[PDB]
């Protein structure tokens, strides 16, 4: 007859389902058509924990082989036609993990913070969701994902570069205020901010730094941090002036290469990652994704597909 | 039938008491002293004791012992397999003697571990008895033929409605229909427990009608229950991780749990089937992965 596992297949368009049901490569194929997902190698641990829960076990006789059972979510109504596995992985589990991502943020583990985002990030096209709402919130949660993954990478290689030359110096004074724009919680967007505002008072681009000094103020940071902002702010209002020009425009919208962390702005050429909206220039294109790490930044994509609600008829 | 709770025992998965039992009985007839022994040590082969069938039977014992015995030789060699099956292709096709209810069971038996499943159906057509209809069913099930499932079922369910083997054989015809169905299962497993005693069989088969339905967390005290007495029964390892999974548990306990099955049982085919999913995922990646 037709198996539960093939009856999934047949049944449902999401990759979690196809996954559970042990068909890697039709899930494959699913993710790299809808989603961008060149790169299967990241998702090698999560097939197989996904596909480990698939299916439960029972013997009908003794010295015999055992019999699988397969779950099916809808269980009540599915027949033998229409069964369709067993959730496992929800939106509010991600969720969840995503404040571990927050912690280790604040305590300047970025490096693994960046892991457990990814992880959730690749995670999200797993999900079955119920809802068109709730469909968003993935979205979200993946958009989120991103920017904390480009931000802290960007980061991350900041504190590399050479201080030494001034132009060198410039490159990371730029760098900081990229990190600006990321949009991450105000715990954070004042951590950055913090940090952007102590370079420019050094390079002396004292206009430039009083701007960054008002945003954090505005956060509401801690007592003692906002009384220190005020502090650099005053200094800077003596000598309102920027003594280089740098490369950076904060008026002027940006979106920042991935890779090359440089600003693209507004209606300048872009490849984006079709998964996670993370934005390169056109050089890049056809490259793997450095923020997803799975995913083609040329490819275009049905996009993804969480809930059944997105097909229609 | 004297041999009642021996068999009774065996089917419901405490082989131990049947084993036990089976050395309390007295023989009272040459016929049902043969049928004692087999399930003496079809019990030892559910515990996986090959050693002690092969010893013990020995070749002037009864056809029916050399039957159970070639089935051990099965399980215990893996390189004797080919050439068990074509002797047993021989001597099922060279000889009629179908009234060997015993040799049909396990030459039908090792048919199905062939994944021949014809044959062991074929085998299986031609023996009346009650188990034969059971084990028909099974293998249906796997089959994925639900329906024919039903009519032998059905089959054995007129000759007698109350066997725990007819009551088994719905409890499995019962788990794969799906819907209100799981419920009957569950309670039939459940009953038996009750009764019998809680097995390793039957507590997993409780916890997989629990699985089947939504309630993962009703599966937590049977398989829990499970585990503590056996550790690496495989059954129950495989439910926990997937048990695990739907309870929100850290990866690392489904991890652990599989860790801990390959430990049981390297060989158990759960473990080589996850092996198989990670080669040719591997060989996917390729596929998609870029060239350089």
């Amino acid at each position: 007859g037709t198996s539960p596992t093939q009856i999934w297949c047949n049944n449902s368009q999401l990759p979690v389902d196809h996954i559970l049901a042990g068909s890697f490569e039709t899930a494959m194929r699913l993710l790299h058509d809808q989603v961008g997902v060149i790169q299967f190698g990241p998702y090698k641990q999560l097939f197989l924990q996904t596909y480990a829960r698939g299916r439960t076990t029972y013997q009908a006789l003794p010295c015999l082989p055992s019999m699988y059972s397969y779950p099916n979510r809808n269980w009540k109504d599915a027949g033998l036609k229409n069964g369709v596995p067993a959730v496992g992985l929800k939106l509010n589990d991600l969720i969840q993990r995503l404040q571990l991502c927050y912690q280790l943020t604040t305590v300047g583990k970025f490096e693994e913070a960046v892991e457990k985002f990814r992880s959730i990030l690749l995670s999200v096209p797993l999900l079955v969701v119920d809802n068109k709402q709730e469909i968003a919130e993935a979205q979200q949660l993946i958009t989120i994902c991103r920017e904390y993954i480009v931000g802290l990478c960007m980061e991350i290689e900041r504190k590399k570069l050479p201080k030494e030359t001034l132009d060198q110096q410039k490159r990371i004074c730029e760098m900081a205020a990229y990190f600006t724009h990321s949009n991450l919680q105000p715990v954070h967007m004042i951590l950055v901010l913090r940090t952007a505002l102590n370079l420019f008072f050094k390079l002396k681009n004292f206009k430039t730094a009083a701007t960054f000094a008002r945003r954090l103020l505005e956060l509401g940071p801690k007592p003692e941090v906002a009384q220190q902002t005020r502090k650099i702010l005053s200094a800077c209002e003596k000598n309102p002036t920027d003594a280089c020009q740098l490369n950076y425009d904060m008026h002027n919208p940006f979106d920042i290469c991935a890779a090359s962390y440089r600003p693209i702005y507004r209606g300048k050429p872009v490849e984006k990652c079709p998964l996670s909206g993370a934005c390169y220039s056109p050089e890049f294109k056809g490259q793997i994704c450095r923020v997803t790490t799975v995913t083609e930044i040329g490819k275009d994509v049905i996009g993804l597909r969480i809930s059944p609600l997105q097909f229609r008829l | 039938d004297e041999l009642f709770d021996v068999k009774n025992a065996f089917y419901i998965g405490s082989y131990q008491q049947c084993i036990n039992e089976a050395q309390r009985v007295k023989l009272s007839s040459p016929e049902r002293e043969v049928e004692r022994d087999v399930f003496l040590y079809r019990a030892y082969l559910a515990q996986r004791k090959y050693g002690v069938v092969l010893d013990e039977i020995k070749p002037s014992s009864a056809p029916e012992l050399q039957a159970v015995r070639m089935f051990a030789e099965y399980l215990a060699s893996e390189n004797q397999r080919d050439s068990i099956v074509l002797e047993l292709d021989r001597e099922m096709s060279r000889s009629v003697d179908v009234t060997n209810t015993t040799f049909l069971l396990m030459a039908a038996s090792i048919y199905f571990h062939d994944q021949n499943p014809d044959a062991a159906l074929r085998t299986l057509h031609q023996g009346d008895g009650l188990e034969c209809m059971a084990m028909t069913i099974q293998i249906l099930l796997k089959l994925d033929r639900l329906d024919l499932a039903r009519k032998e079922l059905k089959k054995m369910q007129d000759q007698d409605e109350d066997a725990t083997l007819t009551q088994l054989a719905t409890a499995w015809v019962n788990l794969a229909v799906g819907g209100e169905k799981l419920q009957e299962a569950y309670y039939i497993f459940q009953e038996l427990a009750d009764k019998c005693s809680p097995t390793l069989l039957l507590l997993n088969g409780q916890a997989a009608c629990h699985s089947a339905q939504g309630r993962w967390e009703t599966a937590e005290g049977v398989l829990q229950e499970a585990l503590d007495k056996d550790s690496g029964h495989p059954e129950t390892l495989i439910n926990l991780i997937v048990l695990s999974q739907h309870l929100g548990k850290p990866p690392e306990v489904t991890n652990r749990y599989l860790s801990q099955l390959k430990d049981a049982h390297r060989a158990h085919p759960f473990i080589k089937e996850y092996q198989a999913k990670e080669n040719d995922f591997d060989r996917l990646a390729m596929q998609y992965a870029p060239s350089a």
